[PDB]
């Protein structure tokens, strides 16, 4: 069940970082 | 450290552009890759069918490149949800053609993120963002031959293989079963494609014979193959909900109402001939044997 | 005789009366020969497909004819001192006199005076051509299209609904309050956001440009992060001239209140706001039912559970009532509908919306 | 009888056909149908 | 105007009656339902 | 000159084919009702191919065929030579029409060999394909349906979709269709001003195109070069076939039931069609 | 979640082979039986199924999986394709091969024994011969073909149905016909796998696990669609009964499910979910004597 | 030359369409 | 600007479709 949790945390992450971006990038927006 | 991520992100003078959209892209579209070369070397072989006859596709199993192919996922799965660690074991996964199912869906993700990067590096540079409607037809159609189908047939087994021989098994069992060809939508396509084709034959002819409305021309030419492509994706999403072709047979009728047939009945014997791969009853088979 | 099918008695009749009354009882399908209730409700389905489809079709050549003869294209340039028009006259048993009578509005040929105030609506929704107005006569008649194919298509043996799906009020409550009003409704909202209050303000934006042209200069930064006061800020001033860019503000949500100063109709801000809002509280209201995942209300619950001391049995099986008469549910959307057109007629004379339509008397 | 619209030319023949040709053909279609005795 | 008052209108009905008829059947040789076997 | 030479035919090529879909039948030669007159819609309806019994026939009117008579000429289906070679002779005439129009503005005429891809794609279809096989009756029929069921007779037949010239034609009207779609939509975006979607194209995808000649030649190249190698395809199929045939993954899963290929099953579809009719 | 089944009354034992099992057979109780799968691989039991002994048999090919084991008395017939017939009176202890003849159509499928020396022969291809010389001789009942079959399902008195090649429609033979008569399929999906119930009815499964019932000896027309597990969207593999009222349904990762009404409510097996393999046939030669064959040599029995 | 040039098509089309026409019924 | 000729009859000939499709409906219903 580690896996299960290591791909939920990594999409999260990723997920957060997409999210996170967005708002840091000032221009064209 | 993080500022400086972000301007590197964004950054245009970088080699590549990656975008906020490629922090998703790259990951899903690397998994994509990585997940279809395994499983198109070493995959083990698959009971798409759900009987006792495994398939295999991989070149590890004595298969070539035009041969093998990614085997979609067992029969019995259906549309469940089948990641791996739903999964008792990994060969419980292997078996049941979960390769499958986890590089269609990071692939398509990528794809996706791949129309966001597209529209994000478009809206950045200041250009007009009509590449990413036209890049929308392809993707549509992508959604509708691997996702909309599946979901309308009820089991993920019937998407496209991931191969060349597959394709074209798809593409004869949806016939069969389908009657595309009938269907107006395919002819839509097939006459956008055909169209695109042909005025890219005109443009680039006219244009070499001249080396050494223009932009109203130049865009209904492009969008004529979208269009085109769009209607072939509706087409086929409307199949997958059993929104079959045209069925022509049993139409014309003689004065006493015995049944004529035309071209349409042709066709269907054809379409009925390619769903059973063999000969109907009343052949005499043999009535003994030692 | 074979006409009327329906009706063995009317069709034994030897006098004429058979053909009056085959018509009167023609659209009364659950009297018919050897009805069942399936078979009532899928062919009513099918025949409320045909009506949209007419609803269709009307406002397509409404449209189509306004563009053809009309003169809208000079009507916005003058809305105050030109007749709009409706359609060309071609009367062979006209005279010289009529003729010469009916020539006005400054054509070329005898045609009518359009009065249902069309031309100010497509001038406030953002419409400023005739290739717009031919367009959307197009599309128009491509929508009827596909709604008499969908009623075609829900009557075949493969796709007839059962009537278990008919008698399923949760779910059509859900649907048709979240999706058919709320999303409708913000659809329209970002309708006038992205394309008539800039049209309005002077900068053309059409299907052609709307992808590049920011409705406001911060773009979902505001609203993402909160901050929405943003795009309430500098809104339109009291010297703004409809249709141009002198006096025109930024702001795409507004609550002034009142009227334009020019139009003396509601400012497009404010119903942006509006419609956005309610499009909001009814995706809300849309999420009420229980349908497939267990939250949600029950509709029978909730009527036998509002009981009283002084009334009985209260409220208790209305809802088989409700569900298994179809005239029951007839008259309450007649009620609520006829309640809502007297209220569009009272607040539309009073609080008008669209540009230069208080100022034509005989369209109010 | 003319306009300064675009086509003018189909009034002239439209406006007949929905005056005389097409509500004489349902008429006259209806008509037979509403006598047909061929079933009930 | 003249000259195309009467050429178009004819043929129409002249169709309807080469058609409604035994001539086109025995024209092209395409059977009759009765000789449908 | 051939300026006024390939309008009649070609209108014959088209006239035949009206009357060719609403008054003449196929009972006598392929027993369908491929007319109009018996009521089939403008799917349905088609030319038929000309009986079998007259071989490789050109099937003249004034001929030994029909002896002169109309009404033979029509029921013998003689209608699909016709139609066939008033067809050609008109894309021929459209050949050196564009042929002498080059010539007349002077540009090199790169708009012929475009063209040239048509012109391959019909003689082979419709005029090589029956030269090489028994007759006109297995000859691709003129309509809607026809062509259809010709198509799912050369997959049954020949594994058509296997040959790699079928594949090179797929792949080569795919790219032509991409390539139409990437240059409207980058003509359109850039309203020259190449040097700004080179660069944007670079940051999307690697690489890019230096030059609107390189773009618009392999545009121009890609479509004729799918179309040349049908054709070709088509030339192999009257000839000895050349596919990609793996008889050893054939043999492998003759007699093992546990190996099984997508190769193995469309082999299987293949004969299956090809078993139930004669 | 669908709901869980409280009692496990399936044990399950894991033998160490890779073969699916494909059939199971007994001649009586206190008796031997034999069980057939994949890869040439039999296993022989004898105390009830309790435990299995591996017999290991080799021919001039190696490719002979075998598809069905039928025991009448002490009589004893093994099928698999590619051709392949082992038939014996001696309750399995010697085998008898049957080279069959060239002139059959389609490789063997399913066989009955109906008795001593009585046996059927059901092919994939549709050919059904019958043959009453302990396979020295046979006879065709019907001599059509139905093409190829996915699932060929055989009822309490002989009558016969087949799935087609891909589940389109399906074809249906009974005892006196020369040919098989091919039927539209009754469901929106698609078929996977039709069989007949004890009640002399037929039950389709279609994709997706949609499950549905049939009912009047036409049974052209069926009962409402059934999803033993709601919202889930596992593929079931076979149907089962017990008695002609309890219900058992066999899918993907040990999805065995199982109603006490028939199929209007349904109830998961958690104790079986755990095993890591693919159940594909519970067959229910008893209401006490069960099992539960799936693939990689797991097997569940009943108690 | 544009009188025949439309002529030669104008004449068999409008000798057409009437049998179509037509055609709806006969086979009723 | 006003429309032309082309505009008018491609507007007729679009309409057709929905024309036979309310007639195929039309029919489908009496039934
Ligand atoms: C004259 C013959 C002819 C022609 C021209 C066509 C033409 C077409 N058919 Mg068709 N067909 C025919 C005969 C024909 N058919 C016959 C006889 C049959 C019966 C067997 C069929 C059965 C049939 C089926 C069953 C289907 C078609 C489909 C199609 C369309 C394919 C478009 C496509 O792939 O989507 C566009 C391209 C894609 C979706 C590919 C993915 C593109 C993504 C966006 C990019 C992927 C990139 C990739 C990862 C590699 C990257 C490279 C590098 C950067 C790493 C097209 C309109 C398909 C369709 O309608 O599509 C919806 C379809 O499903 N046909
Ligand atoms: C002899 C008297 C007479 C006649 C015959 C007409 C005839 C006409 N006038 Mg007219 N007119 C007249 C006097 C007359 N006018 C007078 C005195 C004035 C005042 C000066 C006008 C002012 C006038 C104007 C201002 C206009 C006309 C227009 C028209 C045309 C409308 C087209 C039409 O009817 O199709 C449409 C047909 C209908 C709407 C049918 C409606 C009536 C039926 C009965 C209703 C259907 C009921 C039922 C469902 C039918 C079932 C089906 C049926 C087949 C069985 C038509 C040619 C209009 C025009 O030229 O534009 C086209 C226009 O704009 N007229
Ligand atoms: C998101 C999902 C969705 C959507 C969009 C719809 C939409 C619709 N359904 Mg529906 N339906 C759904 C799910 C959905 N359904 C489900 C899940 C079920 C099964 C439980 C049903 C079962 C069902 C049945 C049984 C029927 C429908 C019907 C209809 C149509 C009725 C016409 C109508 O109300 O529009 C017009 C009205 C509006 C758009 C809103 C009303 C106007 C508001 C209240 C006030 C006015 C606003 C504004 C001021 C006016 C504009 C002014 C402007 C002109 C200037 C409509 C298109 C009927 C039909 O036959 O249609 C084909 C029908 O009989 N539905
Ligand atoms: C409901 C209909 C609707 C639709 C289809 C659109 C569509 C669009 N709007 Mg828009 N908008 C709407 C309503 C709508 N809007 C309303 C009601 C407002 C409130 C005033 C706005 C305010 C607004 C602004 C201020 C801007 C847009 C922009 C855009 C464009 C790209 C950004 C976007 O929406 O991606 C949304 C993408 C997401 C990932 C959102 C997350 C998913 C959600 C929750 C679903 C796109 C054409 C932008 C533009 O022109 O280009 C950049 C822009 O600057 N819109
Ligand atoms: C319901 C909508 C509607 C209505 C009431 C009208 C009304 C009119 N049109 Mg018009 N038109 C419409 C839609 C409509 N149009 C659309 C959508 C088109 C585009 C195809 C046209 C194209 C058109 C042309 C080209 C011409 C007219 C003309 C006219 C006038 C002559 C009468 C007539 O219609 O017959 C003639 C027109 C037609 C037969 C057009 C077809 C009608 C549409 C396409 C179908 C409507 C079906 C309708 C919903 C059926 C309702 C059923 C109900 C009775 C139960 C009249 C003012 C004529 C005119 O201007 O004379 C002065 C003329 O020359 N129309
Ligand atoms: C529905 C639309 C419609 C249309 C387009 C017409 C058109 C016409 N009507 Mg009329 N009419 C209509 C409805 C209509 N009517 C109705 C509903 C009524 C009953 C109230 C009448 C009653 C009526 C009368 C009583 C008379 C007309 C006349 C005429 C013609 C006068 C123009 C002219 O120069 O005469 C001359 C035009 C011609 C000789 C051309 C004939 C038209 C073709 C070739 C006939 C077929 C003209 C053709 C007059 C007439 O017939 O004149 C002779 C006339 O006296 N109308
Ligand atoms: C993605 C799907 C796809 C695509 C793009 C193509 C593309 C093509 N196929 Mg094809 N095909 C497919 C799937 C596909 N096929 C499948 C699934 C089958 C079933 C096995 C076939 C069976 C098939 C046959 C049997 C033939 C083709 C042929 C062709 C080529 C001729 C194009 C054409 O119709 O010219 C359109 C017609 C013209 C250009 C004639 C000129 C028209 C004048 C100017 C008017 C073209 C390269 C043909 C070929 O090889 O070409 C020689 C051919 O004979 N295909
Ligand atoms: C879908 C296939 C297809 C069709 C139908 C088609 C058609 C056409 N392309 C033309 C041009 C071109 N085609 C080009 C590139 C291409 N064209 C392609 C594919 C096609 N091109 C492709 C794939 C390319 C890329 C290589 C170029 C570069 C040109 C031109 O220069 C030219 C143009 O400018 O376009 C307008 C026109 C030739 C006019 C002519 O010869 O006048 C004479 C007309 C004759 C002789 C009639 C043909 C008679 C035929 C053979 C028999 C009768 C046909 C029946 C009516 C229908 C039967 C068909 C059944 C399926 C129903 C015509 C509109
Ligand atoms: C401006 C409009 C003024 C005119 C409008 C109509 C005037 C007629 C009013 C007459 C009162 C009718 C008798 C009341 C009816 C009556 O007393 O029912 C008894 C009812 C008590 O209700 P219960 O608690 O029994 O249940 C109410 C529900 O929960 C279910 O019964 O009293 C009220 O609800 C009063 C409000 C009725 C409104
Ligand atoms: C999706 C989406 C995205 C991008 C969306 C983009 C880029 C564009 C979206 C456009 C959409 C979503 C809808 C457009 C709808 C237009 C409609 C529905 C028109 C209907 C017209 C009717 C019904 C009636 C028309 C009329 C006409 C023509 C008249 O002339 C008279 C008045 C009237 C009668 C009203 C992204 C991924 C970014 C985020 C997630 C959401
Ligand atoms: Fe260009």
């Amino acid at each position: 069940l580690t896996l299960k949790i290591a791909v939920y945390i990594v999409v999260g992450l990723f997920i957060s970082l997409f999210i996170f971006g967005f708002l840091s990038s000032d221009p064209t927006r | 450290l993080w500022e400086q991520f972000c301007q590197w992100v964004t950054s245009t003078n970088n080699r590549i552009y990656v975008g906020w959209f490629g922090t998703l892209m790259i990951p899903t579209l690397l998994t994509a890759t990585t997940c279809f070369i395994i499983a198109f070397i070493a995959a083990p072989p698959v009971d798409i069918d759900g009987i006792r006859e495994p398939v295999a596709g991989s070149l590890l199993y004595g298969n070539n490149i035009i041969s093998g192919a990614v085997v979609p996922s067992s029969n019995a799965i259906g549309l469940h949800f089948y990641p791996i660690w739903e999964a008792a074991s990994l060969d419980e996964w292997l078996y049941n053609g979960g390769p499958y199912q986890l590089v269609v869906f990071h692939f398509l993700i990528g794809i996706f993120c791949y129309m966001g990067r597209q529209w994000e590096l478009s809206y950045r540079l200041g250009m007009r963002p009509w590449i990413c409607v036209a890049y929308s037809a392809p993707v549509s159609a992508a959604t509708a031959v691997f996702l909309i189908y599946p979901i309308g047939q009820g089991s993920f087994s019937d998407g496209m293989p991931l191969g060349i021989s597959g394709t074209f098994n798809f593409m004869i069992v949806f016939q069969a079963e389908h009657n595309i060809l009938m269907h107006p939508f395919h002819m839509l396509g097939v006459a956008g494609v055909f169209g695109g084709s042909l005025f890219s034959a005109m443009h680039g002819s006219l244009v070499t014979s001249s080396l050494v409305n223009s932009r109203s021309l130049h865009f209904f030419l492009g969008a004529w193959p979208v269009i085109g492509i769009w209607f072939t994706a509706m087409g086929v999403s409307t199949m997958a909900f059993n929104l079959n072709g045209f069925n022509f047979n049993q139409s014309i009728l003689d004065s006493q109402g015995r049944v004529i047939g035309t071209w349409a009945d042709v066709l269907n014997r054809a379409n009925i001939g390619f769903e059973v791969m063999h000969e109907r009853n009343a052949h005499n088979f043999p009535l003994d044997l030692a | 005789t074979k006409f009327p099918k329906f009706s063995q008695d009317l069709a034994q009749d030897p006098t004429t009366r058979r053909i009056w009354y085959g018509i009167a009882t023609a659209h009364d399908f659950e009297t018919h020969d050897g009805m069942t209730e399936e078979n009532l409700y899928q062919k009513i389905f099918a025949s409320h497909f045909g009506h949209i489809a007419i609803i269709f079709l009307w406002t397509s050549g409404t449209l189509f004819h306004v563009a053809w003869q009309g003169n809208f294209e000079q009507w916005i340039k003058d809305p105050l001192n030109i007749r709009p028009i409706a359609h060309a006259i071609w009367d062979p048993h006209f005279g010289e006199g009529a003729v010469n009578a009916f020539t006005q509005a400054g054509a070329s040929n005898p045609v009518n005076i359009a009065y249902s105030g069309v031309y100010h609506w497509f001038y406030t929704i953002g419409m400023t051509t005739n290739q717009e107005l031919y367009s959307g006569a197009v599309f128009l008649l491509v929508l009827a299209s596909l709604f008499l194919f969908a009623g075609w298509l829900h009557l075949q043996p493969k796709f007839r609904p059962s009537l278990a799906w008919f008698k399923n009020a949760e779910s059509r409550l859900n649907h048709h309050l979240a999706g058919l009003f709320g999303v409708s409704s913000l659809a329209w909202a970002g309708h006038l956001v992205h394309v008539a209050i800039p049209e309005a303000r002077g900068q053309h934006v059409g299907w052609d440009n709307f992808l590049s042209t920011p409705p406001h200069p911060a773009g979902l930064m505001p609203f993402f992060t909160g901050n929405w006061g943003v795009y309430a800020a500098d809104p339109d001033t009291a010297g703004h001239i409809f249709g141009t860019s002198e006096g025109a503000g930024t702001a795409i949500l507004t609550f002034l209140g009142g009227f334009h100063p020019q139009t003396e109709s509601l400012w497009l801000t404010d119903i942006a706001h509006h419609h956005l809002a309610i499009a909001v509280i009814f995706i809300i209201a849309g999420h009420m039912y229980r349908t497939n995942w267990g939250i949600g209300h029950s509709i029978k619950e909730i009527l036998n559970a509002h009981k009283g001391p002084l009334t009985g049995a209260g409220h208790t099986n209305l809802y088989d009532t409700i569900n298994n008469s179809l005239h029951f549910q007839l008259g309450l959307a007649l009620a609520s509908l006829g309640v809502i057109t007297s209220l569009v007629a009272q607040h539309m004379y009073s609080l008008p919306s669209y540009a230069f339509i208080a100022q034509d008397h005989t369209t109010q | 009888m003319d306009g300064s619209y675009a086509a003018s030319y189909l009034p002239w023949i439209l406006i007949p056909m929905v005056g005389w040709l097409f509500p004489a053909v349902t008429m006259g279609l209806l008509f037979i149908h509403i006598e047909s005795e061929g079933e009930g | 105007w003249v000259i195309h008052s009467i050429t178009i209108p004819m043929l129409f009905i002249a169709g309807w009656l080469f058609v409604s008829t035994g001539l086109a059947y025995d024209a092209f040789g395409t059977p009759r339902p009765d000789e449908y076997f | 000159w051939s300026g006024l030479l390939l309008f009649p035919c070609a209108f014959m090529a088209l006239g035949g084919w009206l009357t060719g879909t609403t008054f003449v039948t196929s009972w006598y030669t392929h027993g369908l009702a491929s007319s109009y007159l018996e009521g089939a819609n403008f799917l349905t309806v088609a030319v038929s191919s000309p009986a079998d019994a007259f071989g490789h026939s050109l099937l003249f009117l004034w001929g030994p065929e029909a002896q002169g008579n109309l009404t033979r000429w029509f029921q013998i289906g003689g209608l699909w030579p016709f139609v066939a070679l008033h067809g050609a002779f008109g894309l021929i005439g459209f050949m050196l029409r564009q042929f002498e129009i080059s010539r007349l503005v002077g540009i090199r005429p790169y708009n012929a060999i475009a063209f040239s891809g048509p012109i391959a794609v019909f003689v082979s279809v419709f005029l090589m394909y029956p030269l090489g096989q028994s007759s006109w009756f297995f000859a691709p029929s003129f309509g809607v349906a026809g062509i259809f069921r010709f198509i799912l007779f050369l997959q049954g037949f020949h594994n058509w979709t296997l040959n790699p010239f079928h594949m090179m034609g797929v792949a080569g009207i795919l790219g032509g269709a991409l390539l139409c779609a990437i240059h409207g939509a980058t003509v359109e975006n850039t309203l020259y001003s190449m040097v700004t979607a080179n660069r944007f194209w670079s940051q999307i995808f690697g690489i890019a195109f230096s030059n609107k000649r390189w773009l618009h030649f392999f545009m121009l190249f890609v479509p004729v070069t799918g179309l040349w190698m049908s054709s070709v395809g088509i030339v192999g199929l009257a000839l000895n076939l050349r596919a990609y045939d793996f008889v050893s993954q054939e043999l492998r899963a003759a007699e093992d039931p546990e190996f099984e290929t997508f190769y193995t099953k469309n082999i299987l579809l293949n004969e299956g069609m090809r078993a139930w009719m004669a | 979640h669908v709901p869980d089944l409280a009692f496990n009354p399936w044990q399950e034992i894991a033998l160490e082979t890779d073969s699916t099992f494909a059939d199971i057979a007994f001649t009586e109780d206190p008796n031997h039986g034999w069980l057939v799968g994949t890869k040439e691989t039999i296993f022989e039991t004898t105390d009830g199924g309790d435990t299995w002994e591996q017999k290991l048999i080799d021919l001039g090919e190696e490719k002979a999986s075998f598809s069905a084991v039928s025991f009448s008395g002490n009589e004893g017939w093994i099928t698999g394709k590619p051709s392949i017939l082992l038939h014996t009176t001696d309750g399995g202890q010697t085998w008898a091969r049957i080279p069959l003849s060239e002139k059959l159509p389609g490789a063997p499928y399913s066989i009955i024994a109906l008795g001593p020396q009585t046996a059927e022969m059901i092919t994939d291809l549709g050919a059904i011969y019958k043959t009453t010389n302990g396979g020295k001789n046979w006879k065709a009942l019907v001599e059509g073909a139905v093409g190829v079959a996915r699932t060929i399902q055989r009822s309490t008195d002989g009558r016969y149905v087949a799935v087609s090649a891909r589940g389109n429609f399906y074809s249906t033979w009974a005892p006196g016909q020369t040919e098989w008569t091919p039927h539209n399929r009754n469901s929106s999906r698609r078929l996977q796998t039709m069989g007949y119930g004890k009640d002399g009815q037929l039950w389709l499964l279609a994709r997706g696990g949609q499950l549905q019932f049939s009912t009047d000896p036409d049974a052209e027309e069926w009962s409402d669609v059934i999803a033993p597990q709601d919202k889930g969207s596992w593929g079931l593999l076979d149907l089962s009964f017990r008695t002609p009222e309890e219900v058992w349904v066999a899918g993907a990762s040990g999805n065995l499910l199982m109603s006490q009404d028939g199929g209007q409510t349904w109830a998961k097996d958690t104790g079986v979910e755990d095993i890591p393999a693919n159940l594909y046939r519970v067959v229910f030669l008893s209401p006490e004597k069960g099992f539960v064959l799936g693939q990689d040599g797991i097997l569940l029995k009943y108690n | 030359v544009r009188w025949l040039a439309v002529h030669t098509l104008a004449v068999p089309s409008v000798f057409f369409v009437g049998a179509i026409a037509a055609m709806q019924f006969i086979q009723r | 600007m006003a429309l032309s000729d082309t505009q008018i009859l491609a507007a007729l000939v679009v309409a057709l479709l929905p024309a036979f499709l309310a007639f195929r409906l039309s029919t489908e219903l009496y039934k």
